[PDB]
């Protein structure tokens, strides 16, 4: 059936430059308005961009005018979006999306139209932090039976991954999502608890992996 | 530029209850242009209503839109667990703009929250910093308030926090906040407290530690 | 004093032309194109499954010619005739070859099953120079050449059933020696008959002794026909000289299979319409690049021009 | 009216007045808007996507055959006139009607203002308004934005038309 496919974000420096392409299998991109909506981690949808099926017109959001231009390749049945001077507002997963109505839009003020299908998004995250790897610290055990954890502190980017025991300890696990530092480095805690008359005989290892960096840490968590 | 403005912030109701959304816009629309759009975390969002009133394909008959002009609701006649996500509106009455987004997530029942409290490690301090962290686990509601206090000095923005997803058990939060001292700091005082107060807690549970 | 409110519309410097009812000719604001009339040049390898024939015909690829033996066991959404195919095997010739052709383009598949046929009586895998495979003669991959075992050619008989629930395409010939001396030589009898049948259906052939043009070496013949079994049915295949036998099946399907001629270039890109021009894409109702259509297309017209008025009249001063 | 104006780039319909405080020109959303809907909902029409069509039969031949080469042919060429043909009167109505609505657009805006200034104005004739009472940038723009009352300026209007 008809699907999109939103390709070349990543972690890229502000001020610089990055297209971004939107794959459409399933239907002409020709034959429909075409957008982009973007959504900034947490926060709620942006709409960004349209071209219409023309690819007469083109009507952006304040927030990027000036800045982003939206292309359609009929050739390769493909959608560009061209960010120039980028910076950390920027930040947020870019999504395409078809419109079934907007045919005729010749001013910035005239209705529009509701998004049919939507691509899976890519990841644009607009930063001056360079690439660093976790450092894992423990969070020591002290109740009526307690709990322990893992410190995956100052790392950039996202996302690394946390398992326990190498998969065998999922229940009662919690993983919080990254905080970013205002040393523009991110942190995060995983926690989980476990029996009390358990902690002088089972181990503990908590598995660290952030693969941008090619770091991979196992700390082991214990008492005193 | 018309703005479109979602009640509640959140939503919350057991399963099988009938849930509505409010949408209320700036202008007035244009011809009820007003859609509905339903998003599960780390999914795309999906179209439920457009033009106000009509069903997208494969759409349940369970969500239905109603509305005109400046004033539109989504009803969701019984509430099923796979209903529980963000809701956004959008108008294509003039250009495209969306809501801030409804979060309807499961009202359990009252549950306190389990405090812990975590000294900085060891290997931490020896390079010039120290985190001190704080565990709320398993709680509902989500509204919590947590407060550091260094000799019972209240402390202030140097503390961050994070809170993961309502559990898809037992409907409940969990928050981790991470006190960020200098190592400078840290050897100064030795009290170091975590307060927590929270719906099901009669009066504030102060959990801490003396260094060493 | 007093006050003029003026209503109006706007207008343009220079509007486009379109045609309505009574007037030929009319300026508008603004005007859309309806006829697509061009090409990128290229035919898109996706979302439909290419095949490019490259130097074989659709039927050489069936039949085994040599440099066709790539194509074996393949499959097609669209067929791809180039105008650079020849045949390099023993001459043949199909009655009805355009019925062939287009029954296995719709098919779509080439995909044949060998199966285990008994000649007692007669020498197997015959072979020709006009038909090179390696180092000497050769023949059809997918066909047996039959000739006399000893001083003698038995009346063949064979049978097989169809037990399977899909539809047998089974191929096979009749061969035309030039002279009495090459049909005694080869297959004793005087007279060759081969009659191929199944319960509802059959056909019988009788091969033609005469020479025909020179072609690669030979001035004799191969005539092609084909018959399908379904299931239940079952093949007969009887004859006291000539045959070229089938060496097993190709399995039918029925699907958006076909085949098309073109020179144009395939490239790795998007596109539902397919036409001998290239692809083009079918944003717009009509086309005027190509009758010949392949997948979702604009319907061809003969205009190469429909301007749909998409705004009011113009009227400057 | 008369003709249109090349300065306006913001919309379709619109007004332009003459009063004591200078001379403006302010162009009507809702009836640009209509037009324009219309003529979307048209094009929706007509993109409305195509017919999936694969193994057809041959159109182009390398030798003589005679009958059935001659039907082959024949049962193309007419398919190829009588969508021609289609093609041909759909754009003719769809740009007479097209042409039809954007004008009738207009004198559902002219009647709409005559309505408003019930009888405090007289027409000129000209896709213009006489009005007969003083009326600033502020009363016109109440004009423009449907917001006019006429028993306000009616004893004063009813004046300087009748003397
Ligand atoms: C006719 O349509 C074309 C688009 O198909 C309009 O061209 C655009 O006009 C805006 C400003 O009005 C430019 O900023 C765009 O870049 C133009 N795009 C293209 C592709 O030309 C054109 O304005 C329309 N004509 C009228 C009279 O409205
Ligand atoms: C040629 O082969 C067929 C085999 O198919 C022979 O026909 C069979 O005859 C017997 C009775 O003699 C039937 O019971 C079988 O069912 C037939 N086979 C079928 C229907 O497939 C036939 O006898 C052979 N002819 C000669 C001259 O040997
Ligand atoms: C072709 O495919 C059939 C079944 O898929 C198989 O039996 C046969 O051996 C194959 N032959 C070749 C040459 O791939
Ligand atoms: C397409 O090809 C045909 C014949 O091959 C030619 O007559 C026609 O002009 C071509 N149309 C193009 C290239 O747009």
């Amino acid at each position: 059936q008809v699907q999109l496919v939103e390709s070349g974000g990543g972690v890229v420096q502000p001020g610089t430059s990055l297209r971004l392409s939107c794959e459409a299998s399933g239907f002409t991109s020709s034959a429909y308005a075409m957008h982009w909506v973007r959504q900034a981690p947490g926060k709620g949808l942006e709409w960004v961009a349209v071209i219409t099926f023309d690819g007469g017109y083109q009507y952006y959001a304040d927030s990027v005018k000036g800045r982003f231009t939206i292309s359609r390749d009929i050739s390769r049945n493909t959608l560009h979006l061209h960010m120039n001077s980028l910076r950390a507002e920027d930040t947020a997963v870019y999504y395409c999306a078809r419109d079934p109505l907007t045919k005729l839009l010749p001013f910035d003020w005239v209705s529009g139209g509701y998004f049919d299908y939507w691509g899976q998004g890519t990841l644009v995250t607009v930063s001056s932090a360079s690439t660093k790897g976790p450092s894992v610290f423990p969070l020591a055990p002290s109740g009526g039976t307690a709990a322990l954890g893992c410190l995956v502190k100052d790392y950039f980017p996202e996302p690394v991954t946390v398992s326990w025991n190498s998969g065998a300890l999922t229940s009662g696990v919690h993983t919080f999502p990254a905080v970013l530092q205002s040393s523009g480095l991110y942190s995060l805690s995983s926690v989980v608890t476990v029996p009390s008359s358990s902690l002088g005989t089972q181990t503990y290892i908590c598995n660290v992996n952030h693969k941008p960096s090619n770091t991979k840490v196992d700390k082991r968590v214990e008492p005193k | 530029d018309i703005v479109m403005t979602q009640s509640p912030g959140t939503l919350s109701l057991s399963p099988g209850e009938r849930a509505t959304l409010s949408c209320r816009a700036s202008q007035s629309v244009s011809s009820s242009y007003l859609a509905w759009y339903q998003q599960k975390p780390g999914q795309a969002p999906r179209l439920l209503i457009y033009r106000a009133s009509s069903r997208a394909t494969g759409i349940p008959d369970r969500f239905s839109g109603s509305g005109s002009g400046t004033d539109f609701t989504l009803t969701i006649s019984r509430l099923e667990p796979e209903d529980f996500a963000v809701y956004y509106c959008q108008q294509y009455g003039s250009s495209f703009t969306f809501g801030q987004g409804t979060k309807v997530e499961i009202k359990r029942t009252v549950a306190a929250p389990s405090v812990f409290i975590f000294p900085p490690s060891d290997e931490q301090l020896k390079s010039g910093t120290a985190s001190v962290v704080c565990l709320l686990n398993n709680f509902y509601p989500r509204e919590a308030k947590v407060q550091w206090k260094v000799d019972n000095a209240l402390q202030s923005g140097n503390s961050q926090e994070s809170v993961t997803e309502q559990d898809s058990k037992d409907s409940t939060y969990s928050l981790s906040s991470t006190l960020t001292l200098s190592k400078a700091d840290y050897e100064k005082h030795k009290v170091y407290a975590c307060e927590v107060t929270h719906q099901g807690l009669s009066s504030p549970v102060t959990k801490s530690f003396n260094r060493g | 004093s007093t006050a003029t409110l003026c209503l109006g519309h706007h207008a343009v410097p220079n509007g486009t032309l379109v045609k309505t009812i009574t007037d030929d000719q009319i300026e508008v604001t603004n005007a859309t194109e309806l006829v697509q009339s061009s090409s990128t040049g290229k035919i898109c390898n996706n979302p439909h499954r290419i095949l490019d024939g490259i130097d074989c015909t659709l039927i050489d690829a069936l039949l085994g010619d040599p440099h066709c033996d790539v194509f074996q066991n393949e499959t097609w959404d669209l067929f791809v005739e180039r105008s650079k195919a020849f045949s390099n095997c023993y001459p043949y010739d199909v009655p009805d070859y355009a019925s062939l052709r287009s029954l296995v383009a719709s098919s779509g598949t080439l995909e044949f099953i060998t199966e285990g046929f008994t000649w007692t009586g007669v020498t197997q895998n015959g072979g020709s120079n006009a038909c090179k495979r390696g180092p000497g003669s050769g023949f059809f991959s997918r066909l047996n050449w039959l000739t006399k075992s000893g001083s003698t050619y038995p009346v063949l008989n064979v049978t097989m059933p169809n037990n399977d629930n899909f539809d047998k395409l089974y191929i096979w010939g009749i061969h035309h020696p030039s002279t009495n001396q090459e049909q005694t030589s080869l297959y004793v009898q005087a007279s060759g008959r081969v009659t191929v049948s199944t319960r509802r259906s059959q056909q019988t052939i009788i091969p033609n002794i005469g020479s025909r043009p020179w072609v690669r070496g030979l001035s004799s013949r191969i005539s092609i026909y084909w018959t399908i079994v379904k299931p239940g049915d079952v093949l007969v295949i009887n004859s006291n000289g000539n045959l070229i036998a089938p060496r097993g099946y190709f399995k039918m399907r029925t699907g958006k299979s076909s085949i098309m001629r073109s020179d144009a270039p395939i490239d790795t890109c998007i596109s539902e319409c397919i036409t001998p021009n290239g692809s083009i894409p079918n944003d717009k109702p009509f086309q005027n690049v190509n009758k010949i259509t392949y997948g979702a297309c604009p319907k061809y017209v003969k205009q190469n021009t429909l301007k749909l008025a998409t705004g009011m009249r113009n009227v400057p001063e | 009216i008369e003709n249109g104006w090349e300065g306006m780039i913001d919309g379709w319909y619109g007004f332009r007045h003459q009063n004591s405080e200078g001379t403006g020109q302010a162009a009507d959303l809702k009836s640009t808007q209509a037009a324009i809907d219309q003529i979307n909902g048209k094009l929706n029409r007509v993109i409305e996507k195509t017919n999936e069509k694969f193994h057809q039969i041959e159109k182009e031949f390398s030798e003589v055959e005679g009958r059935i080469q001659d039907l082959e042919k024949y049962v193309e060429d007419t398919k190829i006139d009588l969508w021609s043909y289609n093609a041909e009167l759909l754009v003719a109505l769809e740009n007479q009607h097209t042409i039809d609505l954007t004008d009738s657009e207009m004198n559902k805006l002219f009647e709409k203002t005559r309505r408003q200034l019930r009888e405090n104005a007289e027409e000129m004739g000209n896709g213009c308004f006489k009005i007969y009472h003083k009326c600033d940038n502020a009363c016109i723009e109440s004009i423009r934005n449907g917001t006019y009352d006429h028993d306000v300026y009616r004893d004063e209007a009813l004046n300087n038309r009748f003397q």
